[PDB]
């Protein structure tokens, strides 16, 4: 592979230690059946009716070990706002990815304004009602990188601003 | 404004109406759109019973026919695995939001005034006879 995993959401045993803000009504843990009809934990939000969404989801602390350059692979489904009735003024088709470098293994609260934006993530294939009907996943894969990193580890965060999005998996790795 | 309905998925829960040879339809719960079902798998604390006696299940979402027959095959989707009856953290918990719109392409959508059905099978068996089963009725808009 030449890729060395630092975090994988799919391997996590049981529940993900991730913090959602707000705690309820924003990003919400949802357990599904994956490719191989085995269980994985996902986070999902679809507040496309109500305005001014600012839903945050933060991973736990991720060590960088000895790596300076790290890669963030996000796999997700994102709904086409035209496949949703009555939400033209509100529905979005992007979300934002952030990181925060930290020497501290276990900060309970990280302020949203401490996070540095990596990029706005858009979908190559938004899914529609034909896809829901036909059980066609339209899984998107997006990769971003951060570095050079200089602290023991970092936190990653995801900001939803009014999309209908399921984060199916998150994998963080370095290259050999 | 949402609320959650707890469903303890095990044979001792009289709301499934088991232990009688006639559950007469099984478990029935009424919910509104954007409400949740929290499903708690069978759980056992110390001192554990013999491993073979611990209830463990696969939960399926099925159509009416799957529900009536307790047989998921070609009648629905595997949803959740109750495969850790001795989990140290507590009961495995699975949640179902009765959303209008799904953010996940292979997730599920719900509509006012409609019925939805779930059943369990006990591995390695494909069908429990009688199975534990759940009918969810989503209230009409009002
Ligand atoms: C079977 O279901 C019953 C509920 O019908 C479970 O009992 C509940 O357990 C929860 C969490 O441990 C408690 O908060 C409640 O007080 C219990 N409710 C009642 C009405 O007794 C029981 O634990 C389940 N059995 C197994 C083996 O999982």
């Amino acid at each position: 592979t030449g890729e060395v995993t630092l975090l994988d959401s799919r391997s996590v045993q049981g529940e993900l230690g991730w913090i959602a803000s707000p705690l309820e009504g924003g990003w919400e843990e949802v357990s599904i059946m994956d490719e191989k009809n085995t269980p994985i934990r996902t986070y999902q939000v679809c507040n496309v009716m109500e305005p001014s969404q600012n839903n945050w989801l933060r991973t736990d602390w991720i060590t960088r070990e000895g790596a300076q350059r790290v890669y963030i692979e996000i796999k997700f489904t994102l709904r086409d706002c035209n496949s949703l009735p009555g939400v033209m003024g509100t529905c979005k088709e992007t979300f934002n990815l952030y990181y925060y470098e930290s020497d501290n293994d276990k900060e309970r609260f990280i302020r949203e304004n401490q996070f540095v934006k990596i990029d706005t993530i858009a979908a190559d294939e938004s899914f529609t009602q034909v896809d829901i009907g036909d059980r066609i996943m339209k899984l998107n894969t997006e990769i971003r990188d951060v570095g050079p990193l200089s602290k023991k580890g970092f936190y990653l965060a995801f900001q939803d601003v009014g999309a209908c999005i399921a984060l199916v998996s998150v994998r963080v790795f370095y290259k050999r | 404004n949402s609320d959650r309905y707890a469903v303890y998925w095990n044979r001792s829960n009289p709301r499934f109406h088991a232990g009688a040879g006639d559950d007469g339809g099984g478990y029935t719960v009424e919910v509104s759109i954007n409400d949740y079902l929290d499903i708690y798998c069978p759980h056992y604390g110390a001192p554990l019973p013999p491993a073979e006696r611990m209830e463990h299940y696969v939960l399926y979402m099925v159509n009416g026919e799957g529900h009536a027959s307790c047989d998921h095959r070609q009648r629905g989707f595997k949803r959740w695995e109750c495969n850790r009856p001795a989990a140290p953290g507590g009961p495995l918990k699975f949640s179902e939001k009765f959303q209008l719109f799904t953010p996940f392409s292979l997730g599920f959508e719900f509509r006012p005034g409609h019925e939805y059905y779930y059943i369990s099978a006990t591995p390695p068996n494909a069908v429990d006879r009688p199975c534990l089963r759940l009918k969810v009725y989503v209230r009409p808009t009002q």
